RNA sequence: ACGAGACUCUGGCAUGCUAACUAGUUACGCGACCCCGGUCGGCGUAACUUCUUAGAGGGACAAGUGGCGUU
């Protein structure tokens, strides 16, 4: 299963709240904004908060969210 | 007014297109990077099947290449990609003459000068560094630059004012002069990230395209703003026709074309192939270029095809 | 004048097999001998087979030497026989159009996927309690 | 002269630092310098029973010691391969100069 | 030039699987057609990617076992040339027909299961899955021929020949064929 | 030299030197809080640092003491004459050190005091210290026939993974006391900092921290200004 | 807060980057044999990292599409 922890989702959204305008739907380019904005120690966290910031972008295209 | 007819499509690309590319010296020629790591560069056949088929693939890099210029002479080729080198190509046989090294962040534009000695590149860091022909840096502006990434460089088409413009994503787009290499004028007042600057082959005025998908035009010689028109969707890529004075968006999945005459516009380049009725997503135009003669208009999408467009009336 | 010159690998396990396409009359050997003198003989066919699947005709600008060293038998004759189509699709693409590079590269994929791509599959290192990877000593009650 | 200075180490991070000083060194003193030569390292495996003794479930150690070892060669003479072996040399990193 | 894809010596055209429940797995028309049954492998990793593998490499896979031959491909590959050999120079057929037509009429299509607890005795009969009626007929016809070939004069090259041989007309002379009409009757016994 | 043994066996006998010597000292400067040697080698010179508490007292009157540990290194591990100099320096941050703690809490132990109030008294001196957490197990015939033993834990501790390598500091002790052998385990784990001084410089995997961006001016109106 | 996860080592690849007479490849010359070319882990020296060795980096994240699911 592939299924994020917490974490991950804390990361992302308070990525998507605080740097908002700066970001897409492409993964590499909010890949490299989440590399230049926050500090990950590893890559493969990089890749999963990366994704998900993705994700969520792709969410808030549709509507609102509670979080 | 008129009316633009697509005419086919160029397949075999694996990746979103970057950057497409053409010459006057071969009019039956198409060279065009994606986001795999080759470089494709087209042979036209104009046949009922396809369009034009590949005729050389150029590889050397190791990301995502996003950027390739031809240079004036057409035989040789600049491409600007992620792992931060650039390649000096050669069209006859494919292999690199001289490997530009230095910038340490992925590259995003780079630019042949109108007397093909000077080379520019913008990139992810924040420095802007100017090379010679064969792959030295002469002065790099890292101090006084962009506070954040590079988008588009572009340079002067005349050499009476040889200006380079610059554009990021910091909302301030600048100029900066050959010479002495400082900013000369700086443009404040467009909102959301800057994607792409075009200038117009007259030197006179320029046109820029960011994320609020307004289509900002300014001036070279001054520095004052002409007007602001509104272009729908997000603006990827900006291109003048040569012969005719009109100026061509990328804005989503649509391509806008205006008149610069009278204000208005003349053709809306939608998706005509309309079959993503099954909850889809419409893919997005990231590159287009105008031909040296203004007939055949070629665009990049992300459905790993390059689609030609011709004028009928 | 110019030299045309290729050299491409290919491995299954632990051998290496890298050919060399230059121009020249047709002729294939690896390791100074032709192709009908490696054993096993029961894999002739193997060793034969992109031969026979692409045509004398597209082998008779050029001629292969093949260096090969370490792995087994098997091993050893599938590295082969994958570097013989590695270095024609690699010659294919790049002195002559790419076109038909993809009339042999479809093909080439359409018979058989181990004729261009590398199979990933290693040993298992050995684990304590056990003779071998996964298999463990037998256990005794009472 | 055929100058060879031999740099073996147990750490990889300060042994590659040391031998950017040394290439650095090579490289503004202007002189004819070979590239640093990457020699197959060498572990030291020692396989031993965890339990003292012969209770418990057969479970086993593995130890490692990686060693690392670079070979660097100098057109020079030998006060200057003194010079500018005895500047800012790190702990964890032997030196061992000889002249074939 | 392949025109045809020749099994060594052998056209693989023309052949006719006569059961319509299993056109898709038997491998052999035009498609999964080599010059020899051995390949890289990667068929066992899938759910059902075993069913794209040709029949006679699978004879070859499941003809070796028994300790003494784990792992000695290229003499099954050999005893199955040899075999294949035999069954055209006696029967004057393709060999790839004989084998087809013996994968079919040994393939067994209802079987009794163990229901109950631990220690009774009580079947149910069920219909079987196209697949494991392939799985059951290449068993069945490898274990008649490796039982055939032990403490014999006659080798198992011409044991499992004469296996085919008589499997592909249900002479019930073969182990396979009394098998499968074994299974049969226990599970028509109890339906 | 003749002899010159291989690059596995050099190594070997540097490090079967290094643990003997650390033996050594850990026997003899029981008193003064020691906590480690550092042998850095020099061109026909080699020095060994001892990093301790009491500075004043390891060297003793006019240096006395670290001249007889000079004479004993240098005739027991077989060094030439004048070759072999101690030196001796002072360590901040004594309740970041696990060891020096786990020798004040045998010296408490053994010296007679309680064991609950010795060990609140240094579990009290390690977090004034500065310290992310710890805790403290002290394993014995707890005032018994039978053992027992009691655990002291407050604040953060991880346990599993490569960040309890260089994050915790694992000291184990034993005290001779009249009745039997009492054991020390403690476990300082060590706060992060990009200084480098007190504690690693990676900072933990899980931990992501954002940076604040600038207040920037949205202008509704298009303008452009030159300058230089 | 701990455990899990996160972390560390190894395997799987990059014809791109950094360098190899204690690792090689390709050209050239000499030498041996056969019938004009082939073989040589025979000898030696003009480039290079395709093999090997090992450092920094890259790459995979359920990213894209279609169904099921409070969507």
């Amino acid at each position: 299963g592939r299924v994020r922890t917490k974490t991950v989702k804390k990361a992302a959204r308070v990525i998507i709240e605080k740097y908002y305008t700066r970001l897409g739907n492409d993964f590499h380019t909010n890949k490299r904004v989440c590399e230049e904005i926050a500090i990950i120690p590893s890559k493969k966290l990089r890749n999963k908060i990366a994704g998900y910031v993705t994700h969520l972008m792709k969410r808030i295209q549709r509507g609102p969210v509670r979080g | 007014t008129e009316q633009m007819t697509l005419r086919g499509t160029l397949k075999g690309h694996n990746g979103w297109v970057t950057q497409i590319a053409t010459t006057p010296q071969f009019p039956d020629m198409i060279l065009s990077a994606s986001r795999d790591k080759t470089i494709i560069m087209w042979k036209l056949t104009r046949d009922e099947t396809n369009y034009g088929i590949p005729q050389r693939a150029l590889r050397g890099h190791s990301h995502f290449v996003s950027d390739v210029v031809i240079s004036s002479d057409g035989q040789f080729a600049l491409s600007g990609s992620w792992d931060g080198t650039l390649r000096l190509w050669d069209l006859t046989t494919g292999t690199t003459t001289r490997r530009f090294v230095g910038h340490t962040k992925d590259v995003l534009s780079v630019a042949f000068s109108s007397d093909n000695r000077q080379i520019v590149s913008g990139s992810r860091d924040k420095t802007i560094k100017l090379w010679n022909t064969l792959g030295v840096c002469k002065y790099t502006v890292q101090d006084e630059s962009h506070s954040e990434w590079v988008s588009c460089v572009r340079f002067s088409p005349n050499s009476s004012n040889p200006i380079i413009v610059s554009c990021g994503w910091d909302k301030l787009v600048k100029v900066w002069n050959l010479a002495n290499c400082k900013l000369k004028t700086n443009h404040i007042g467009h909102t959301g990230y800057l994607n792409t600057v075009t200038v117009s082959p007259d030197g006179s005025l320029c046109a820029s395209g960011g994320k609020d998908g307004q289509a900002m035009l300014w001036d070279l010689n001054e520095g004052k703003h002409l007007y602001t028109l509104d272009g729908g969707d997000i603006i990827n890529a900006l291109c003048f026709s040569p012969n005719r004075y009109w100026l061509c968006a990328a804005t989503g999945p649509s391509i806008k074309i205006w008149d610069l005459e009278g204000k208005i516009i003349v053709d809306e380049l939608k998706q005509e192939v309309i079959s993503t009725s099954s909850k889809a997503e419409p893919p997005q135009c990231t590159s287009l270029a105008w031909s040296a003669d203004g007939q055949t208009l070629f665009a990049g999408y992300t459905d790993n095809l390059v689609r030609v467009w011709q004028v009928t009336i | 004048g110019p030299l045309q010159s290729v050299q491409v690998f290919g491995r299954k396990k632990t051998a290496t097999a890298v050919a060399h396409c230059k121009r020249g009359n047709g002729l294939i050997k690896v390791n100074g001998r032709p192709l009908e003198m490696i054993e096993p003989r029961t894999l002739q066919y193997k060793l034969l087979e992109p031969v026979l699947l692409l045509g004398k005709e597209r082998f008779a600008g050029v001629d292969i030497r093949v260096r090969v060293k370490g792995g087994g038998h098997v091993a050893q004759i599938y590295a082969i026989r994958q570097s013989i189509s590695k270095a024609l699709v690699a010659y294919y693409q790049k002195y002559v159009d790419e076109a038909s590079k993809k009339e042999i590269k479809d093909i080439l994929i359409q018979y058989d996927r181990t004729l261009l791509v590398a199979d990933p599959r290693r040993c298992e290192s050995k684990k304590f309690g056990g003779p071998g990877a996964r298999a463990r000593y037998q256990k005794s009650y009472r | 002269h055929r100058i060879r200075i031999t740099l073996t180490s147990r750490n990889v991070k300060s042994l590659e630092k040391v031998c950017a000083d040394l290439i650095r060194g090579a490289k503004e003193k202007n002189l004819k310098v070979k590239g640093p030569v990457r020699m197959p390292t060498k572990t030291l495996r020692i396989t031993t029973r965890k339990t003292p003794c012969g209770e418990g479930s057969k479970t086993w150690d593995r130890f490692q010691m990686r060693i690392h070892k670079r070979l660097i060669d100098l057109h020079s003479p030998s006060e200057i391969v003194k010079q500018i072996t005895s500047i800012s040399i790190e702990p964890g990193v032997e030196v061992e100069v000889t002249i074939a | 030039t392949p025109d045809i894809k020749l099994f060594g010596k052998w056209s693989t055209d023309d052949v006719q699987i006569n059961d319509i429940s299993l056109q898709d797995y038997i491998a052999v028309k035009e498609k999964y057609a080599k010059y020899l049954p051995h390949s890289a492998g990667r068929y066992a990793a899938k759910r059902f990617r075993k069913a794209q593998c040709p029949i006679v490499e699978r004879l070859t896979n499941s003809m070796m076992m028994h300790g003494r031959n784990n792992g000695k491909k290229l003499m099954t590959v050999r005893i199955v040339k040899h075999a294949f050999e035999i069954i055209h120079l006696l029967t004057g057929e393709n060999p790839l027909q004989v084998l087809v037509n013996a994968i079919i009429n040994s393939g067994p299509r209802e079987d009794s299961t163990r229901i109950g607890r631990a220690g009774t005795v009580r079947r149910q009969a069920v219909d079987v899955s196209p697949l494991r009626r392939v799985n059951q007929a290449i068993w069945l016809l490898c274990t008649g021929a490796r039982e055939a070939a032990f403490r014999n004069i006659k080798t198992i090259a011409e044991c499992l020949a004469d296996e085919l041989i008589n499997a592909a007309k249900g002479s019930s002379n073969s182990y396979a064929i009394k098998k499968k009409d074994e299974l049969e009757r226990v599970a028509k016994s109890n339906r | 030299m003749a002899v010159q043994i291989s690059k596995k066996r050099k190594f070997v006998a540097d490090g079967i030197f290094k643990a003997e010597l650390n033996e050594f000292l850990t026997r003899e400067l029981a008193e003064d809080g020691y906590s480690g040697v550092e042998v850095r080698v020099t061109p026909t010179r080699t020095e060994i640092i001892i990093l301790a508490t009491r500075t004043q007292n390891v060297l003793g009157e006019k240096g006395r003491r670290i001249r007889e540990l000079t004479a004993v290194v240098q005739k027991r591990f077989g060094f030439p004459e004048g070759s072999v100099e101690l030196y001796a320096e002072k360590v901040a941050t004594r309740g970041l050190c696990a060891i020096a703690q786990a020798e004040s809490l045998r010296y408490k132990l053994l010296g007679g005091l309680a064991v609950r109030r010795a060990c609140y008294g240094v579990l009290r001196f390690i977090m004034e210290s500065g310290a992310k957490g710890c805790e403290v197990v002290v394993s014995g015939k707890l005032r018994g026939q039978r053992a027992k033993s009691m655990k002291f834990v407050d604040g953060l501790m991880i346990h599993s993974g490569d960040p309890v390598n260089y994050y915790v500091d694992t000291a184990v002790r034993h005290v001779l006391l009249r009745q039997g052998v009492l054991g020390i385990k403690v476990k300082i784990m060590l706060p992060w900092d990009p200084s480098g001084k007190i504690g690693p410089k990676k900072p933990l995997p899980d931990h992501v921290s954002i940076v604040e961006p600038k207040d920037e001016i949205l202008p509704t109106t298009p303008i452009s200004e030159q300058k230089g």
